[PDB]
Formats: C-alpha cells, structure tokens, sequence
C-alpha cells in the first residue's frame, strides 16, 4: 500500500524494498597502537628545520 | 551489383518451366530479450542511511525508473506468448509415420530428448551460447513449454492442413494435404499423384542440407546472438560506471562517509548521488527504446505464425523465394526459426504463343492457361508447368469475330462432342 501509495491494490505481483533486504550489517573498533604521538617534539623544539 | 541479363522479349515468344524443384529455407527471428530489474536505492546508495536521506531530496526518480524496468519485464512474456500461444490445443502425432515419404524424423520432437526438442531444435540450444543491486528474472515459459507448442503446431500441420487454425483440426492423408497446397499455387493437383516418389525426396533431401546448415556454421545465429550479448553488454557498462568519480574525491562511498564532515559529505555524496542516477537513466532509456525494437520484430513473427504455419501464402515473398507451399516453426534461445517450404521452376523451354485463335470466324480463348506452339500444333498450358493439351471448345470460350484482338492466329479448335454424335 505505502509502496504503491494507494489505500486499495488489485490482483497481480509487486516488488518492493523496505524491509532490510540485507542482513544484519554492523560497524565497530581498530587495530591497536603503543605510545602517544611525538608531535610536542616538533610544536616545541628549539628552533626549527630550514 | 551483379549479372547483366537483356531478358529475349518479343511479342510472340514466352518461355514455360517444363520442370520444377521443392526448396526449404531457414528463417530467424528475435521474440523476447533478458528480463531484468534494478532496486536503485540499493545500486545508488549501497545501504548507506546517509545516501538514502540525500536520494529522498530527489523525490520519485527511483520509483518511476523501477516502474519502466518492470514495464518491459512483463512484456517480454506477453512477445513469446503472441508468437507461440497461436494453437489451442496440444495436438500430437500418432506413432506410424506414413506421410507419403515425407520424412518429418528431424524437427519432429525427439523421445531420446529429456526436453522434448527436435533434432534441429537441439542444434539451435547449442548454437547461441549482473550481481550488485541489478537482477535478471526467468522467463515465464520455460524453453520445454516453448518446444511443446512447436511440437503442437507441427503436428496439427502434417495432421490437418489449414483446419486446425479455421476451426478443429481435421485429418486428411499428407498426399493430398500436398495436393490442395498444390493448387494453392496454381499447380494442377494432378501433377503432385503422377511425380509424388521425386517430390517427397526433393523434399526430404532438403531437411538433411539443414542438418548440415545448422551443424557447420553458427554465422547464421548472430541474429539471435546479439540480443544476448547486448543485455551483458548494458549490463556490464551499468556495474563499470560505479568506479566513476563524477567530480567526487572517490568512488567508495565508505571513504567520504569515514573521512569528512557533514557539510562535506553532503556535497561529495550529491555528486555520487546525480553521477549514479544519471547512468541509471541512460540505462533504462536504451532499454526502452530496444524494447521497442524486439516488440516489433515479435508482432512480425506472429503474423508469419498465423499466416505461413497456420495457411498457405498468397503475397510474394513473404514466406521465401518461390511460390509458399506451408512452414513450420522450430523453438530457439530468444526466438523463433520458421522453415518456410516453397515450389521453384526449374527448367525454360521456349515457345511460340498468341493471345486468341481464331476458328470458322470466332475467336477463341483459354479458360486457363496459355496458347503455345511447338511450331505444327496449337496446346493449351497450364501456366506455371508445361502440360500440352489440344485446344478444344470445352477448354477454351468463345468471344466475337476474329478482327478485334491484336495478332491473333488460326488453327482449328476440335470440338469433342463430335465423334458421339457420329456414332
Ligand atoms: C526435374 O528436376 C529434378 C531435380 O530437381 C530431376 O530429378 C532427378 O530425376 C532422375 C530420374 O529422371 C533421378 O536419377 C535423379 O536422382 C533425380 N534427382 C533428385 C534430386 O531426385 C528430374 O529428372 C527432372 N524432371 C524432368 C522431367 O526434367
Ligand atoms: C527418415 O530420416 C531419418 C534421418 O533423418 C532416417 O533415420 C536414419 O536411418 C538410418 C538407416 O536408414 C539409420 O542408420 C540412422 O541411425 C537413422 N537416424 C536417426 C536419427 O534415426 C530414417 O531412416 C528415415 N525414414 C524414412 C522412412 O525415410
Ligand atoms: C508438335 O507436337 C506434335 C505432337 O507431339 C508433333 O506431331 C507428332 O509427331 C510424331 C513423331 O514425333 C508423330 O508420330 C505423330 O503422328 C504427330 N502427331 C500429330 C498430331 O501430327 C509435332 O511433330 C511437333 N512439332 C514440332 C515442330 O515440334
Ligand atoms: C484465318 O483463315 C481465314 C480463312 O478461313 C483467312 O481469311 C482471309 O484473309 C484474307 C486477308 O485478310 C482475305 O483476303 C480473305 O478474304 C479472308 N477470307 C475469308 C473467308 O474471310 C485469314 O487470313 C486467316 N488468318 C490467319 C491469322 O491465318
Ligand atoms: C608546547 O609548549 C606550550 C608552552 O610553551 C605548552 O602550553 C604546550 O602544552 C606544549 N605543547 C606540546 C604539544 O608540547
Ligand atoms: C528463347 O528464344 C529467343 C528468341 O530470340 C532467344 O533469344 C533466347 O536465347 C531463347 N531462350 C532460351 C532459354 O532458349
Ligand atoms: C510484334 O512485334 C514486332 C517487333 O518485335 C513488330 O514488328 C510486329 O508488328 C508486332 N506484331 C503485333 C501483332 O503486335
């Protein structure tokens, strides 16, 4: 009826996609790391790179 | 271009066949292309929520773009049923085989076949040889349902002649359904009894070649071929372009959904969205239009059913070179293949002719046929195969005095009542 938008349907066959027509799909986490990054070694180094 | 030919006109010269040769000839036609239908929310988006709420600001495009697909899927079964739905009932052929010498043996149904196909059907299956989002649909009738109807019309044919597509079928010996078809063509039904052994192998030597035909060479099939290989062809094309950018960063949606903000996303994402939607559109716009084409060449193919499997032809060419005799239909990948059957004359002699005689004052005609000379004696002839007989006034009519008609010659035209009435 919604996929139609029509309160009333007639004999036949209809397609529709609504459901989840694909099962249970689901995102999580990452690889693993060791320290904090070295950026203050950089941000506040004596006096910089040319 | 070709051969030159000045034909040797004069205006008292015709040449008629004195001989005739039966010829068979294949003819192939496109019924029903791959059913297909696409769910574009899944094609566009690839099941990202934040795609889908971007696609909704486009309103019923997917909608309408599934409806049209789904248009030309149902069709495609409506085209194979007009084509071959054309009988009624299931006829089928009683065991013993006696045709007169025709030997139906190769586009019969084949009992060793588990799909109960023809041998020459079985050739056709051989000679002809789409996973994201996309789909293709089977058929309605399966390829066995399709060689059931191309057994019952071949059936009703041998069996019942044209009765089966007027009304009921009705038996008749295959000799004389040959020889009504015989004057179907202007062809004295008395000429098909007095040659029938060197017809029905004219005719079944014929089928063999066909054999070879269809075995030797695929060049032939393309015409089928290529309505398969164009729906891959699409279909390929339609997959390939989701590695376009469209002016976005990438083509894996994931990789804007992972790396950017909204309000960058949602202009990136939009580029994808229009890029897609649009690729679907040329898509479902050629399948339109080559739908158009087949719907065509399938009202075609029904109309040579009804007409050349069902009757006899009486418009030139419509049903191969030569006069039509019948046809049947033999069942293949996407198609139809007709073998129209047809009478070819085979051999001039030249002879002088006029178009009247003239007797004590009347002018004579022929009721049927031609006035000829050998050079000593005047005939009458059918047209289309010599058969010399005296001029006579049961086989001629008569009208007025000699003057009026242009070139007309005298000889006596013999009167049969006579001799009787001596008796
Ligand atoms: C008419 O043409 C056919 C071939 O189209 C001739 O048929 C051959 O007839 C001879 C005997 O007369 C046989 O030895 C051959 O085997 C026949 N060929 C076939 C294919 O069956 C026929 O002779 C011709 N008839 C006339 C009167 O010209
Ligand atoms: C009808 O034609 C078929 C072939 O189209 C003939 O069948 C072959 O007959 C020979 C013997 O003459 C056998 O060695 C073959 O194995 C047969 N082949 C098949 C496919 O059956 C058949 O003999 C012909 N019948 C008539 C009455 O003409
Ligand atoms: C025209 O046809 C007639 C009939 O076939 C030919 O006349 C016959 O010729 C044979 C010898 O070949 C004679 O035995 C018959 O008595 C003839 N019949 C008649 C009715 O005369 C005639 O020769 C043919 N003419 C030409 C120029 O071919
Ligand atoms: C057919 O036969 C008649 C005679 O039976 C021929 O008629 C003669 O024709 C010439 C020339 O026109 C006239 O001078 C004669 O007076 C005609 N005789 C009669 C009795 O009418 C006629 O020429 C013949 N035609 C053909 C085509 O052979
Ligand atoms: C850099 O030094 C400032 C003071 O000069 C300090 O506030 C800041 O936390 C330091 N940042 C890093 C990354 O070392
Ligand atoms: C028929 O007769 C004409 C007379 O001019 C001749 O030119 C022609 O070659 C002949 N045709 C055949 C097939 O004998
Ligand atoms: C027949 O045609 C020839 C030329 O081919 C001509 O000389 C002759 O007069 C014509 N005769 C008739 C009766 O038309």
């Amino acid at each position: 009826k919604c996929t139609l938008k029509s309160f009333t349907v007639e004999k036949g066959i209809y397609q529709t996609s609504n459901f989840r027509v694909q099962p249970t799909e689901s995102i999580v986490r990452f690889p693993n790391i060791t320290n904090l990054c070295p950026f203050g070694e950089v941000f506040n180094a004596t006096r910089f790179a040319s | 271009l070709g051969a030159e030919n000045s034909v040797a006109y004069s205006n008292n010269s015709i040449a008629i066949p004195t001989n005739f040769t039966i010829s068979v000839t294949t003819e192939i036609l496109p019924v029903s292309m791959t059913k297909t239908s696409v769910d574009c929310t899944m094609y566009i988006c690839g099941d990202s929520t934040e795609c889908s709420n971007l696609l909704l600001q486009y309103g019923s495009f997917c909608t309408q773009l599934n409806r049209a697909l789904t248009g030309i899927a149902v069709e495609q079964d409506k085209n194979t049923q007009e084509v071959f739905a054309q009988v009624k009932q299931i006829y089928k052929t009683p065991p013993i085989k006696d045709f007169g010498g025709f030997n139906f043996s190769q586009i019969l149904p084949d009992p060793s076949k588990p799909s109960k196909r023809s041998f020459i059907e079985d050739l056709l299956f051989n000679k002809v040889t789409k996973f994201n989002g996309l789909t293709v649909l089977p058929p309605l009738l399966t390829d066995e349902m399709i060689a059931q109807y191309t057994s019952a019309l071949l059936a009703g044919t041998i069996t019942s002649g044209w009765t089966f597509g007027a009304g009921a079928a009705l038996q008749i010996p295959f000799a004389m359904q040959m020889a009504y078809r015989f004057n179907g063509i202007g062809v004295t039904q008395n000429v098909l009894y007095e040659n029938q052994k060197l017809i029905a192998n004219q005719f079944n030597s014929a089928i063999g070649k066909i054999q070879d035909s269809l075995s030797s060479t695929a060049s032939a099939l393309g015409k089928l071929q290529n309505v398969v290989n164009q729906n891959a062809q699409a279909l390929n094309t339609l997959v390939k372009q989701l590695s376009s950018n469209f002016g976005a960063i990438s083509s894996v949606l994931n990789d804007i959904l992972s790396r950017l903000d909204k309000v960058e996303a949602e202009v990136q994402i939009d580029r994808l969205i229009t890029g897609r939607l649009q690729s679907l559109q040329t898509y479902v716009t050629q399948q339109l239009i080559r739908a158009a084409e087949i719907r065509a060449s399938a009202n075609l193919a029904a109309t040579k059913m009804s007409e050349c499997v069902l009757g006899q032809s009486k418009r030139v060419d419509f049903c191969g070179k030569g006069y039509h005799l019948m046809s049947f239909p033999q069942s293949a990948p996407h198609g139809v293949v007709f073998l129209h059957v047809t009478y070819v004359p085979a051999q001039e002699k030249n002879f002088t002719t006029a178009p009247a005689i003239c007797h004590d004052g009347k002018a004579h005609f022929p009721r049927e046929g031609v006035f000829v000379s050998n050079g000593t004696h005047w005939f009458v002839t059918q047209r289309n195969f010599y058969e010399p007989q005296i001029i006579t006034t049961d086989n001629t009519f008569v009208s007025g005095n000699c003057d009026v008609v242009i070139g007309i010659v005298n000889n006596t035209v013999y009167d049969p009542l006579q001799p009787e009435l001596d008796s």
